[PDB]
């Protein structure tokens, strides 16, 4: 039973952590794709026109 | 590693825009002082002839 609480804790743990590296991932990737992104953009922008 | 390998990556990214507009304004402030200077030099040999 100590064994099968452990590999209960383990699975809600792994699936805890899965779904926090998973969210870090996607949310700075997001970081990187909607602000990052269009700050590279605004400024090609204005060293091309202006 | 995912992770962190894309943080490396973002992490490059913000120093290139720091770098892309440092150079920008620089490359620009030395135009402006390149033509200031060419007024002078300009202006020193009109006042020469």
């Amino acid at each position: 039973d100590l064994q099968l609480k452990n590999l209960e804790k383990l699975s809600q743990d792994t699936k805890e952590e899965s779904r926090l590296n998973d969210t870090k991932l996607m949310d700075l990737q997001i970081k990187y794709e909607n602000e990052i992104k269009p700050k590279i953009d605004k400024t090609d922008i204005f060293i091309q026109e202006e | 590693i995912e992770i962190e390998k894309m943080e490396k990556k973002i992490n490059d990214s913000n120093l290139l825009m720091k770098t892309k507009i440092s150079d920008a304004e620089e490359l620009v402030t030395s135009t402006e002082l390149k033509l200031e200077e060419l007024k002078v030099d300009l202006n020193r040999k009109r006042y020469k002839l």
